[PDB]
């Protein structure tokens, strides 16, 4: 039972888990009734997943992976740990690769986890020893990491994967476990039936929602001084300790590097000292001013894209400028309040911005088409953008309007937004750029 | 897990009207597919019409025109209208939540098909 987890769980890995879900999800796998999708972040509570329910199952887990770095990395602590590991790729010498070909076709093999690329599992080379392997009732678990990659959808198809399915129903005694950390609910919807999965699909995505984040889209066109909302923004950001006085940090988001350094100088006078960081500057220049954020010399980092970090006290995220996608807007803002401590992300919208960058995304698309051709992720590349200007343009919790697109239950918001907070100051906000439209 | 259960059946007079009433329960976000099923006395069941996620809808030839399948995007809910209703209407109708994404704010979810209980419809 939940007994045989928690020691197997110590006695190997020596641990309780990272959360309760990652808990939930692990148990699922090991009860192998269903197959389960994980939806993890880069945290890599997924890998302990399956890893952990590989060893209670008395057979063999196959582990579907890309590409070898991802690979590699995870197979050198698994043998650590001492367990029984083996990764089979073309990079391996034909002898390395027939001793484990060998190995599989012994009846108690030595490889508990098999860590494979779709290539191989796919080669007819290797269905002999599958089948054999499926014959003698050996096959535990077929484990399909960076599962998104079987949707066009996704950011990172890959034709491989659609062999999977057909292989899916091949160990059907078998459980199946998928996991990638960045699925849309339409990624979700190819993942289920490319990967030919088995209802209930029991789920384990991890939420988007953060209690002590504060989301508010201001719009630049309804605003007498953009320059001072934004030094007012970051004052009562900081200082929410003032016997301290000024306590925290911030980040502000811009597209372009004369933006960012036109930003950070008005910031400046108005007396909240802030840095450019972009590529334009020298690496030198980059890496002392990343210094002086880092350590507080500096409250406030003004940054293109291109910012690389893990502060705990950063108190504000401000979006000068509107994001090329609703991941990517996430993905900055969510770099606040790590601490746990009250933080504020705040979106500074423009129509202009919207067709400025609307643009740019089409135009970078374009280059792309003529390098390879066309892809249904360019569609998606634009839907990614059309979700956050839908996030600025539309009455709604903002938390809530975040997790439909990401696919999250609706969030626990508490007047943790603005149209929470006052529904009726953002009717008066939108219907202002009506007028002005 | 999930509940379908179907409302706004009764009898009524040929070339008479009914509106039916699918509500399903649980933490649902979406449902790729929700169709019509109806179950005449002693024939197979027969598909009678259907919605996509974002409102797509097809009918079957026999209630074309008749029939009209609509969803209360606010409610979580989906509507069959039946006006010119015949005899030959007179079964008991049915829902088929198929890809019914269900996800609580833990993370904790499901993915599966889910079928109604049943209102009966008679027709004089
Ligand atoms: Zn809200």
């Amino acid at each position: 039972p939940e007994r045989r987890v928690r020691s197997t769980l110590k006695k190997v890995f020596g641990f309780s888990f990272k959360t309760p879900l990652q808990e939930s999800a692990t148990m699922a796998v090991v009860k192998g009734n269903k197959d389960v999708f994980v939806c993890m972040p880069t945290g890599a509570g997924k890998s302990l997943c399956y890893q952990l329910p590989a060893l209670l199952a008395k057979g063999i887990t196959i582990v579907v992976s890309p590409l070898i770095a991802l690979i590699q990395d995870q197979v050198d602590h698994l043998l650590t740990l001492k367990v029984r590991v083996s990764s089979l790729n073309s990079k391996l010498s034909a002898q390395e690769r027939k001793e484990l070909l060998a190995d599989l076709e012994r009846e108690k093999p030595q490889t508990k986890i098999l860590y494979i690329t779709p290539e191989m599992a796919a080669s007819s080379s290797f269905q002999p020893t599958l089948n054999s392997l499926v014959s003698r009732h050996l096959l535990s678990y077929l484990v399909v990491d960076e599962a998104h990659c079987v949707s066009q959808w996704g950011h990172d198809f890959r034709p491989d994967y659609l062999r999977l399915g057909a292989l899916r129903s091949r160990l059907g005694h078998a459980p199946c476990v998928a996991l990638t950390a960045t699925a849309t609910p339409q990624v979700q919807e190819d993942v289920f039936a490319a990967l030919h999965l088995k209802k209930p699909v029991a789920i384990f995505k991890t939420p988007c929602f953060r209690a002590n984040l504060f989301y508010d889209v201001q719009f630049k066109e309804l605003i007498s001084d953009p320059y001072g909302n934004l030094k007012d923004f970051c004052l009562k950001a900081l200082g929410q300790e003032a016997d301290k006085g000024l306590s925290g940090c911030g980040i502000v988001y811009c597209r372009t590097r004369e933006a960012c350094e036109q930003l950070a100088i008005e910031l400046s006078c108005r007396g909240v000292n802030a840095k450019a960081y972009h590529a334009g500057l020298k690496a030198s220049e980059r890496t002392l001013v990343q210094n002086d954020w880092m350590e507080e010399k500096v409250p406030v980092i003004v940054a293109t894209i291109s910012f690389g970090v893990d502060k705990a006290n950063v108190r504000f995220v401000a979006h000068w400028n509107i994001a090329k996608s609703m991941a990517g807007y996430y993905q900055e803002s969510g770099r606040a309040g790590r601490d746990g401590k009250p933080s504020w992300c705040r979106l500074y919208y423009s129509r202009n911005d919207r067709d400025q960058v609307s643009f740019l995304i089409r135009k970078e698309v374009a280059k792309l088409q003529e390098k390879r051709g066309n892809k249904a992720s360019d569609k998606a590349t634009i839907m990614a953008f059309d979700a956050l200007v839908t996030f600025c343009e539309e009455l709604g919790c903002r938390h809530a309007a975040i997790a439909k697109y990401f696919g999250d239950a609706l969030p626990a918001c508490a007047k943790g937004c603005d149209h929470c907070q006052n529904p009726t100051a953002v009717r008066r906000r939108l219907e202002a750029l009506e007028r002005s439209s | 897990q999930v509940q379908l259960v179907e409302n706004g059946g009764g009898c009524v007079q040929a070339t008479g009207s009914l509106r039916l009433s699918c509500a399903a329960s649980g933490s649902i976000f979406s449902i790729n597919r929700m169709t019509w099923y109806r179950q005449a006395p002693g024939k197979e069941r027969e598909w009678v019409a259907a919605i996509t996620s974002g409102g797509s809808t097809n009918y079957a030839d026999s209630v074309k025109g008749r029939f009209t399948i609509s969803r209360d995007s606010a409610k979580g809910t989906v509507y069959l209208q039946m006006n010119s209703l015949k005899p030959e209407d007179t079964a008991v109708y049915y829902c088929e939540a198929y890809g019914t994404y269900t996800l609580a704010p833990t993370g904790e979810g499901e993915y599966d098909d889910y079928w109604g209980q049943g209102t009966q419809v008679m027709v004089s």
